[PDB]
């Protein structure tokens, strides 16, 4: 595992490092909904109540 | 005491030893294994068995003579041993069989007859003698693709497409003036045998040999051939050494001294004075290793040769002493340097001075071909005794550390890890 795939693994770490970086400073709020921003009121129902993405 | 005598033609070199017995006149021609093709490669070891050939070994034992040959990486030699009083004897058939007509030992018969033998033994060579073909396998893939990487033995590949048209062309290139030495040694004086020289016309050819465009360039590569049916798992290792007549050479032979030999079974060997057998002697890593000093005329090795009945733990063998070698570099101390030297002029006074009247007739020479004359024991000593300890860690910091390697092995060498561990091993983060 030492000398090769470490470095194989360290390539694709900074890869993900850098497309997390993109997402993180660049454009956050596009992967999440925009009314988990508005602060909870149990009065209202925002009409679709959509999860996060991946669930 | 050993003196050399260039002639019109021919060099003669000897050195006359009152006290042994049988003298023993021969030639000593400058091209051995690594001045032919890859294709006509295993035509030194064919001519080292043309002249010790049972029709030519007769008619030389009927006068009380015995052959004897030797061929290595850049000398080929012929030695014809006997008796004191017959030295004019052998040198006129040396004459008569080697310098002159050779048309009874290239025959239809001889030719044939020998040819099946060298492929016999060569075959049983690649068969079932494993050190030394690791070894050589190791010079294969060092200095590969230049002509130092040829098997000094030929293998069968490049030996049944030869006829004796190529051994002759090969008599015609090599055979010549400028390429060979007349040796003598044992209780020969000089003059009997320049004068038995200058009396009969003793001469070969008039030419010079033909120069080779590549020179030996070490190239850092690998080899495995894994034989998971044996016992041992035979690997070795080495980096690029120094070459004969440059001015590190006892300096290299100091260093492999410095960790020596080593045998497993004798308790007379597990008690020496080298740092690697209290890391190699609590699981036995290693059964026996030996590090090697190899000179040859463009380029040399340096490492060491080992066998392994642990098979497992082959990595734990080759850590341990790649940090042993690393230990030269940054930290070998002033009594192991002087029990190398002390060490390495006893193994060069035993080499250098043994009964053997074929030995150092072949070491003469080979250090009278390549230098012109050979230098003595004694100023040999004082070479070896002016070394310090910042000259080998000079020599270390040259060759040593974080140098590319050539690892070549059989057996069962999967627990032995890849390539690039192994050569991140030879320099370490200062621990
Ligand atoms: C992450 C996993 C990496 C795996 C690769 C690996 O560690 O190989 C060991 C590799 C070979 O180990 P080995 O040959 O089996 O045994 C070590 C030798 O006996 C002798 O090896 P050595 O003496 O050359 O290595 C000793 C090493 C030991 O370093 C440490 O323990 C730290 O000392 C240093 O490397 C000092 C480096 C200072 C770095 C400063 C910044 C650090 C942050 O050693 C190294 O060259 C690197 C050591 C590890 C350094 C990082 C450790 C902390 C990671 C967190």
């Amino acid at each position: 595992m030492h000398s090769y795939f470490i470095f194989k693994d360290l390539v694709t770490v900074f890869l993900f490092m850098l497309i997390l970086a993109l997402f993180v400073f660049y454009s956050p709020n596009t992967l999440g909904h925009p009314d988990n921003y508005i602060p909870g009121n149990p009065l209202v129902t925002p009409a679709s109540i959509v999860p996060e993405w991946y669930l | 005491a050993e003196v050399t005598q260039l002639s019109n033609g021919i060099v003669v070199a000897t050195e006359h030893n009152p006290s042994a017995h049988t003298a023993s006149v021969g030639v000593v021609f400058g091209s051995g294994a690594a001045n032919e093709n890859p294709y006509n490669n295993g035509v030194s070891n064919l001519w080292k068995n043309i002249f010790l050939s049972k029709e030519n070994s007769a008619v030389a034992a009927k006068e009380g003579l015995a052959l004897s040959s030797n061929i290595s990486r850049d000398f080929q030699s012929y030695i014809v041993s006997s008796l004191p009083g017959s030295t004019d004897k052998s040198l006129d058939f040396l004459n008569q069989s080697f310098i002159q007509q050779k048309a009874n030992l290239l025959s239809s018969s001889n030719f044939e007859a020998t040819k099946k033998s060298v492929l016999k033994q060569v075959q049983d060579f690649e068969e079932n003698d494993h050190p030394n073909r690791v070894l050589e396998h190791l010079h294969s893939t060092a200095f590969q693709n230049t002509p130092l990487s040829l098997p000094t033995r030929g293998t069968l590949e490049s030996l049944e497409n030869l006829v004796v048209a190529d051994l002759e062309s090969f008599a015609n290139n090599h055979f010549l003036n400028s390429n060979a030495v007349v040796v003598g040694t044992g209780n020969i004086k000089h003059e009997d045998l320049v004068n038995s020289i200058e009396s009969k016309n003793l001469s070969l050819q008039t030419g010079t040999k033909p120069v080779l465009k590549k020179k030996a360039a070490f190239l850092g590569s690998e080899v495995r051939l894994r034989d998971d049916t044996l016992p041992k798992a035979w690997i070795s290792l080495a980096v690029e050494g120094e070459p004969v007549n440059s001015p590190n050479y006892f300096v290299a032979k100091l260093a492999a001294q410095i960790f020596g030999s080593y045998n497993a079974f004798e308790p007379a060997s597990r008690l020496q004075g080298i740092k690697l057998l209290d890391n190699i002697q609590e699981y036995q890593l290693c059964d026996n290793f030996n590090h090697f000093s190899l000179s040859y005329k463009d380029s040399g090795l340096w490492g060491f040769s080992t066998a392994t009945r642990n098979v497992t733990m082959i990595d734990d063998l080759i850590h341990f002493t790649l940090k042993q070698w690393n230990r030269l570099t940054i930290s070998v101390t002033d009594t192991e340097v002087e029990r190398a030297k002390s060490l390495l002029k006893l193994q060069l006074g035993q080499l250098y001075e043994s009964g053997n009247p074929v030995n150092d007739a072949n070491l003469l020479g080979a250090e009278v071909l390549i230098k012109g004359s050979k230098l003595s024991l004694g100023e040999a000593f004082k070479k070896i005794d002016a070394i310090t300890v910042k000259d080998v860690k000079a020599w270390a910091g040259k060759r040593l550390w974080d140098q590319d390697i050539a690892i070549a092995g059989t057996g069962q060498i999967e627990g032995l890890l890849d390539y690039m561990r192994i050569r991140s091993d030879m320099s370490m983060m200062r621990w």
